[PDB]
DNA sequence: AAGGTAGGGGAGGAT
DNA sequence: ATCCTCCCCTAC
């Protein structure tokens, strides 16, 4: 857990080790583009735009890649509502319930379950929005995937049209599986069964699988 | 949905016993396959193009030599001679050890699935086929015993073996003293091979067999009588000693000649050949030693006779005469053989009477021309005779004007019988 | 009041409305907006039944039912094919309802729309104004589309608006990147309904220095810091970034007609959107007539897959989600589908599209002047570079020299042009519009005015070739073509390939015929056998042969055995021959030929030897009228080509004629598609069958006719080998050729439908009159019915290599002996988009000079072989040293898809990783360059163990480094072993590769 | 949403 | 050798 300073707000990162091979980087790419970005409100708050580097990479099995963490009512890290009021949120611990069996929970909060690390693509949006700022982080983004993506044996991402390419992106094979986001039009998402895949796949391939319900908060 | 977790749930049921499915079960699972790598683009399960039925697990090789036995309960049951097949639920008969396509009598086809609707625990069941009579020996089951399945079988016509109970409240060392006497405690009439046992509370077989190596002098072949134009061939050595023989391919497999010594296993009661180690050769010889006039028809032998009208009658179960018009006066009042005339056509009717092979006697047709009148055959000639090369085919012409009389006598019935 | 349609789309919100965009006779724009209904047939016993009461109901008539199962009888005792006859209704509801017994479900339900309201998509009306509803400025709403579009009139002429559109984005090294480089120019070719062109371009000021920026204003530019302050009138404006994205949303959000862009839907329009978003809050708005629905422009990709054992995708194609009216053309996608090149940039298409033969004017120290006009060339070509010429840049010189305009002159008929080049000792050259020379890194790492300027000269020519190829291939003309045969909208015209497009007139057929056709089985596909193809007879004939070719050779199968699902009548087999005999002895009598046709077909299953498919001519089935109706449009299009007078006419009428040669032949693709609802094993089998025997009875009776003093004599007796006639068949028919004339004909090659006869004639003019009065007689006494052959050509010099291989020069079935051949390959290496040019150039060098010496003949000893391969070991083993030849000799072409088996394959392991570490990306639809590159230090080598692991994916920037070298050792052993085969030598042949490549040749 | 066979040449492999 | 399979593209 070391740190580094940068140029800009919050002029400061905390980091696992396991972020080391990439904090080279990231305090270069972010000090050419933030003094742009923090002229003006952003959600999240800019002091939480590299919270998620907290997370340790070498005891994790599968990440879960969505497309912002959630500006709206957010929290810094994708798939969090601290009242459990977000769509988001609530679809996934629906279908997740339905088929484990789980009848009487008061929260959800992927954060909470062992071997998976959420994570985004894009480390910031405006409110009211997604994929807004796409062209200020594709080139740490791109930096951020493909590392973490090497610490992990299978990806999980949202959006059909969203991570198309993302087998370009990346620089190691994952065994990847792209998903609907859980809060899509035409409910096409209630049909997406990817959680129970990505747990059959590695139990073939001999890795610990993910137990979903950890996530529960009762 | 609930749609695409059946799909799923469905893939993995199959999946875990794929060895008990038939092409319709294989085809669901593939399609399902299919349809899961087309829509998540990965799957962890791939189509299935083998796995052929199998028994083997519930065998072992057969114990000849003396051996001790610690546990108590058995139940012993004997092995026939003859030719093993295996039925299951639902489905038709296939000759255990060879994939093929045999012969096989409504009978038994009901019985069996008469007996195995009383549970689903029964994964097949054994049949011994012996001079065309047909006795079953077991049925593997996880939750019935090998009784009541007997018992039932014979209530709807099928054979059973003699049951017998046998508790062992010593330590034993099993020899032949024991064998014979076990073997005859059956009273039973059919020759046997060996008799297998099973512990209660495991599915594994158990086979004992105790027998001597010999060498025996072949005098003579001869075929014996059993049916209808259908015989069996046997070995005859100097001393008079009958071998028996399980089919016509198995003197042919197994090298045989007249007049020589060949490899025999003597028993107690009988001597048996064995098939473990040209057939042109073979085969002539068998035949010029049981007659001229006898060719072979599967599994059996069959002779070339002039049959006629009365034959006919016979095979369509109808009052023996040697009157045309009466082939067609009694199907119309009897229901039960009017059936089979119109249903098979002409050249199948006329080519069981004479006790034809299918797959002989169509490649002599296929290389002879014919001319027919009205749908009459009048004349014919073979415009290829390579294909008499093979003894059976020459044969098989040397008879076929009695085919054509008889076929069209056939032809005639039919236009009447409509 | 009097309209003609232009478009047809639909909304996407809850409630979903069909919209039409028309425009009347004076310019006005008007959109009617009609309810979306989905459509379901039902029988009368079931819509009486139906428990929730259908939204509304009319009748559509009284219809027969036919159950088009096929099974195989062993007997003739066939029953009547099952047919049932109903009163059945058309029911309409605006929601999608599940019912159990409704038929005729594989119709799109906008199909369903233009039949039963009798609408063609593209027809011009006088509507009925009662029926239409006022709701915005400009859009009605129409309740019955039954009556108010009853009265159509004929077509007239209206004006139509278009924009077409160029970028150029910064970069330093590698492919642009959105997150860092800046955009550098805007291009917009913009025309009005005036018919007024405006050209412009936009420069990024950001990028130059303040005291350029003044320059370029005194020079006369415009500065403009807002968007109120533009003016379209002037060609070169300098703004900063937001005003340059400003100007690109205000004009992509008005209504034009066409926006048509080359690959702008992947790169120009999604560079624009997403730089817009974030600079500023605005973002690019579509919104429906009536104003009930608004979307934010979204590009979409569709994926294509495959119809095989293993699918994956084979293509990919984005579109804008424009709720409008206005059709976004890309140029990329319709050139890719439509032609072949070895690769689809805008360069390569430019350089064969935009071409003609020059002369050489006058000569000079450092520059040429060629003059061009329809008295050099072929009427038009002239015309057509003069007009590209207006804002081209640079001339390519017989497609390798790239010469610099500097000055241009447009005359009344053609041009002349004056380019930068060294002198060329000749008088007549090809020009074309290709590839420049400039280096774009370069320039912007010395970015400044002067190069600014320069660089606004590009990309307004790169903007204006979207116009000259919209034009060239008559991309207007071909879609209301489509749409008024295929009965589909404007905007999905060239989306969809067979299987959907057949929709339109077929359903026209079973509601007309009032058939439908039905299916209670489960289909199996069988294997069948093809077409006949003859082995060639000799290599080299040194004479004149003359090639008769079928017309349209399968339809005219199905119309003359009535072929198609519903019309058969049964398949009887046998097993043996004596059951075969009975069968036909009883079915000559029970089918008598008069009225039935009976096909003898190969086995369908292992255990049968007979097949013979009976069909019933006596009434014609839907596939016939299917494919009459595409005949007479074919016929059409070929009767206005014979009228065309410029090439650019006559490339568009070529165009469309042999879109309607494919789309008839697939519908008996169709018929063999296992996923098919036309699907009929016996049917296409028969068909192919009945083929067979069209060709060999026609290959027959020429194989060996003589022609005598006044009369022909044909080789074999003129008897239908179908069924019996009353046609006169002796074999002696009087022709009007002099009897001076004695000639003996020959078969020596055939294929497919066409018949390779050679005469013993060393002349062409005697060869066309003998060809066109032995085809009178062909068609007059030797055919039947509707089998016609046309004659096409006379081949000089025909070679033969293979069954589908050869070569020769062309003579047109209306050119006398003084005309100029055409060269023609089929097969040979010289046509490959996966050899090389190295190989092309070289093998049409020894080609050629084999051919001259061996037609003369000298033989002496081993003259042939030998001077052939003495030549070739020489210029290999020099290339070899030498290594000067450029690399784009050297190149391949291949396509890239996932459409494999095992996941291992070499082919998407290369691409992935080239994916991978490149900011360029091949797509599943893509075609890439590559090139076998080994390190510059191996040898030449004998023993080649790996070829596979020398591929390189090699892009524009792509240069070969100085510790490589091209891998020689593959491209020179494929092109021997091409030479080799041409010759008769063993002996000499086998020594050859022993020396050159230590290994023996196969001698075919 | 998805047309059909015949055929040649080349690369790698399992013998 | 030595044939087999797979693929890519072309002619119908
Ligand atoms: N795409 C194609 C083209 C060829 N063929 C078949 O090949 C035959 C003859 O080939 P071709 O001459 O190219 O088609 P034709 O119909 O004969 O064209 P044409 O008008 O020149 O006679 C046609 O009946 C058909 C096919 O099935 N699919
Ligand atoms: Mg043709
Ligand atoms: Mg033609
Ligand atoms: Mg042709």
């Amino acid at each position: 857990m070391n740190s580094v300073t940068i140029s800009h707000a919050p002029y400061t990162i905390t980091y696992h080790d396991d972020w080391e091979p990439v904090m080279s980087q990231l305090v270069e790419f972010y000090n050419e583009v933030a003094s742009w970005l923090l002229r003006d409100e952003t959600s999240p708050i800019p002091d939480k735009f590299f919270i998620q580097l907290k997370q340790p990479l070498r005891n994790k099995r599968v990440c879960v890649c969505g497309i912002d963490p959630y500006p709206k009512d957010g929290t810094g890290v994708p798939f969090e509502s601290p009242n459990f009021t977000k769509k988001s949120i609530k679809e996934i611990a629906s279908s997740i319930s339905r088929l484990t069996g789980v009848i009487d929970y008061k929260g959800y909060n992927l954060n909470i379950i062992d071997g998976v690390i959420p994570w985004n693509y894009y480390l910031s949006c405006k409110l009211g929005e997604t994929k807004s700022h796409a062209i200020y982080w594709d080139k740490i983004s791109k930096l951020l995937l493909q590392h973490i993506t090497k610490h992990v044996s299978v990806l999980y991402c949202l959006g059909k049209t969203d991570f198309s390419n993302i087998r370009a992106k990346l620089e190691s094979p994952v065994t990847t599986i792209v998903g609907y986001h859980p809060a899509a039009r035409d409910h096409q998402f209630e049909k997406d069964r990817s959680f129970e895949i990505i747990n059959v796949l590695l139990e073939l391939d001999n890795k610990t699988p993910i137990n979903w319900a950890q996530g529960f908060i009762y | 949905s609930s749609a695409d977790l059946t799909n799923l749930k469905e893939l993995l049921s199959l999946y875990k016993s794929l060895r008990f499915s038939d092409s319709v079960a294989i085809e669901k699972y593939n399609s399902l396959v299919e349809w899961g790598t087309s829509t998540y683009w990965k799957i962890g399960v791939q189509k299935v193009t083998n796995v052929e039925t199998s028994i083997s697990d519930y065998y072992d090789e057969v114990k000849n030599k003396p051996f001790n036995i610690d546990p108590g309960y058995y139940i012993f049951l004997p092995v026939y001679f003859g030719s093993v097949f295996i039925y299951s639920k639902g489905k038709n008969m296939v000759e255990l050890g060879s994939g093929n396509s045999f012969q096989i009598p409504d009978e038994i086809r009901s019985a069996c699935n008469k007996v195995l609707d009383s549970d689903n625990g029964i994964d097949f069941l054994r049949f011994v086929l012996l001079n065309n009579r047909w006795i079953m020996e077991d049925a593997i089951s996880k939750y019935q015993s090998p009784v009541n399945i007997f018992k039932l079988a014979s209530e709807y016509g099928l054979n059973i073996p003699n049951y017998l109970e046998i508790e062992i409240e010593e330590d034993t060392l099993f020899d032949d003293e024991l064998y014979s006497i076990m073997e005859r405690s059956f009273d039973d009439t059919f020759p046997k091979i060996s008799i297998s046992y099973i512990k209660l509370g495991e599915l594994k077989r158990q086979v004992v067999d105790f027998f001597k190596f010999s060498f025996m002098y072949i005098e003579s072949i001869k075929v014996d009588r059993i049916g209808d134009n259908i015989f069996i061939p046997s070995v005859i050595t100097k001393s008079g000693k009958k071998i028996l023989v399980k089919d016509v391919d198995h003197l042919i497999r197994s090298k045989v000649r007249e007049h020589t010594f060949v490899k025999v296993k003597k028993k107690n009661t009988f001597s048996i050949l064995y098939d473990y180690d040209t057939r042109g050769e073979v085969i002539k010889r068998i035949i010029d030693t049981i007659g001229r006039d006898y060719y072979v028809n599967g599994k059996y032998f069959s002779k070339v006779g002039i049959a006629g009208l009365k034959q006919l009658t016979n095979k369509l179960d109808i009052n023996e005469c040697a009157t045309v018009d009466e082939l067609v006066d009694e199907i119309n009042k009897s229901g039960t053989v009017k059936r089979k005339i119109k249903n098979q056509s002409v050249f199948d009717l006329s080519r069981e009477c004479l006790g034809y092979p299918e797959a002989d006697f169509i490649t002599l047709v296929n290389n002879m021309r014919f001319k027919i009148e009205n749908c009459k055959v009048v004349n014919f000639n073979i415009e290829n005779t390579n294909c008499l090369n093979n003894p059976s085919i020459e044969t098989i012409y040397g008879n076929f004007n009695q085919f054509v009389s008889i076929f069209n006598t056939v032809t005639d019935v039919k236009k009447r019988l409509f | 009041m009097d309209v003609r349609c232009i478009n047809w789309f639909e909304s996407h919100g809850e409630n979903r409305f069909l919209y039409l965009k028309s425009r009347c006779r004076n310019g006005e724009t008007v959109f009617i907006r009609f309810p979306h209904y989905f459509y379901y047939v039902v029988t009368d016993e079931i819509y009486q039944s139906l428990s929730p009461p259908p939204f509304n109901a009319r009748p559509m008539g009284k219809m027969r039912t036919i159950d088009i199962d096929e099974t195989i009888s062993y007997n003739l005792d066939i029953k009547d094919r099952k047919c049932s006859v109903a009163d059945m209704w058309l029911i309409e509801e605006p929601k999608k309802r599940s019912i159990q017994n409704a038929t005729m479900d594989e119709f799109f339900n906008i199909s369903w729309f233009y039949i039963s309201n009798g609408i063609s998509p593209d027809g011009c009306y006088s509507l009925d104004e009662q029926y239409l509803t006022k709701i915005n400025n400009g859009c009605y709403h129409c309740d019955d589309p039954r009556n108010c579009f009853a009265k159509e009139i004929p077509r007239f002429d209206i004006p139509r608006s278009y924009l077409f559109l160029a970028i150029a984005c910064h970069f330093d090294k590698k492919f642009p990147s959105v997150f860092i480089n800046p955009i550098s120019h805007t291009s917009y070719c913009y025309i009005d309904l005036s018919g007024k062109r405006l050209l412009f371009t936009l420069i990024n000021e950001e990028m130059l220095t303040e005291q350029e920026i003044q320059e370029a204003v005194d020079r006369g530019c415009l500065r403009i810091q807002s968007l109120m302050e533009m003016d379209y009138e002037r060609e070169l404006v300098l703004c900063s970034e937001i005003v340059l994205l400003r100007i690109a949303k205000q004009l992509l959000e008005l209504t034009f007609d066409y926006v048509v862009t080359f690959n702008g839907h992947n790169f120009d329009l999604r560079y624009i959107t997403n730089r817009l978003e974030l600079l500023t809050g605005e973002k690019i708005i579509f919104r429906s007539p009536d104003k009930k629905e608004a979307v934010h422009l979204c590009i979409y990709e569709r994926n294509q897959s495959s119809h095989k054992g293993v699918c994956g995708m084979a293509n990919t194609t984005f579109h804008v989600n424009n709720n409008n009216g206005t059709i976004f053309f890309d140029l990329y996608s319709f050139i890719q589908k439509s032609e072949k090149l070895d690769s689809y940039k805008l360069d390569s298409i430019s350089k064969n599209a935009f071409s003609c033969m020059g002369k050489v004017l006058n000569r000079g120290v450092r520059e040429m002047t060629f003059i061009g006009d329809d008295t050099t060339d072929a009427k038009g070509k002239a015309d057509t570079f003069a007009k590209v010429l207006t804002t081209g840049n640079y001339v390519t010189v017989d497609e390798d020299i790239i010469c610099k305009v500097i000055r241009k002159d447009i005359l009344e008929n053609g041009f002349k042009v004056v380019l930068s080049c060294p002198t060329l000792p000749n008088d007549i050259y090809k020009l074309s519009f290709g590839k420049d020379d400039i280096d774009l890194a370069q320039m912007y790492k010395d970015y400044n005015l002067n190069i600014a300027l320069d660089m606004a000269r590009y990309c307004i020519h790169d903007a204006c070739l979207c116009q000259y190829l919209w034009e060239y291939y008559g991309v207007e003309t071909k879609t209301d073509a489509g749409a008024a045969t295929y009965v589909l909208p404007q905007s999905m015209v060239f989306e969809y390939r067979a299987s959907t497009i057949i929709k339109g007139p077929l359903l026209k057929l079973l509601l007309e015929t009032k058939t439908i056709l039905v299916r209670s089985e489960t289909k199996q596909k069988f294997p069948y056998e093809g077409g006949k193809v003859f082995a060639p007879k000799q290599k080299m004939f040194s004479n004149n042969v003359l090639i008769f070719d079928y017309n349209s050779l399968y339809p005219n199968v199905c119309i003359f055995g009535n072929l198609s699902p519903e019309t058969l009548v049964g398949v009887v087999v046998s097993t043996n021959r004596l059951e075969e005999e009975i069968n036909n002895q009883l079915l000559l009598q029970k089918y008598p030929p008069p009225r039935y046709i009976t096909v003898h077909c190969e086995p369908r299953l292992p255990n049968l030897i007979s097949e013979i498919a009976i069909f019933d001519r006596s009434i014609e089935g839907t596939i016939p009228r299917l494919l009459r109706t595409f005949l007479a449009e074919r016929a059409r299009y070929k009767k206005m080509l014979k009228q065309a007078t410029s090439s650019t006419e006559k490339a568009i009428y070529d165009s469309m004629q042999y879109t309607y040669k494919i789309v008839a032949n697939s519908v008996y693709g169709l018929m063999g598609f296992r996923n098919s609802a036309l699907y009929s094993y016996a049917s296409a089998k028969s068909c192919t069958s009945i083929g067979r025997r069209m060709i060999l009875y026609l290959e027959s009776v020429l194989n060996g006719a003589e022609l005598s003093n006044g009369m022909l004599r044909f080789a074999n007796t003129l008897s239908n080998p179908f069924y019996m006639d009353d046609r006169d068949i002796n074999p002696i028919v009087k022709t009007s050729l002099p009897i001076d004339y004695r000639f003996r004909f020959r078969s020596v090659y055939g294929d497919t439908d066409s018949v390779f006869t050679e005469i013993d004639s060393q002349d062409v003019d005697k060869s066309i009159e003998i060809a066109k009065e032995l085809e009178r007689l062909i068609n007059s006494r030797v055919l039947f019915n509707n089998f016609k052959i046309e004659f096409e050509a006379v081949y000089k010099n025909l070679i033969m290599q293979s069954k589908k291989k050869y070569t020769t020069m062309k003579y047109s079935a209306s050119s006398n002996s003084k005309s100029v051949p055409e060269r023609i390959n089929k097969g040979t290496s010289e046509t490959r988009r996966d050899v090389s040019k190295f190989h092309k150039n070289m093998i049409k060098t020894y080609k050629t000079r084999l051919s001259e010496m061996l037609s003369e003949g000298r033989m002496n000893s081993n003259q042939v072989c030998i001077d052939i391969l003495r030549s070739l070991e020489t210029d290999l083993r020099s290339e070899f040293d030498s290594r000067s030849s450029p690399l784009e000799l050297f190149m391949l072409s291949r396509m890239h898809h996932s459409n494999y088996k095992s996941a291992d394959n070499p082919n998407m392991y290369l691409v992935t990783e080239y994916n991978k570490n490149n900011p360029e990306t091949i797509e599943l639809g893509e075609r890439y360059y590559f090139a076998y590159i080994c390190p510059a230090n191996v040898p030449w080598t004998k023993k080649l163990v790996n070829i596979k692991t020398y591929e390189t994916i090699i892009d524009r920037s792509f240069k070969l480094g100085s510790n490589q070298r091209i891998f020689y050792e593959v491209y020179f052993k494929r092109l021997t072993s091409e030479i080799v085969n041409l010759l008769d030598n063993k002996v000499l042949c086998i020594s050859f590769f022993q020396r050159m490549f230590g290994s023996r040749p196969t001698f075919y």
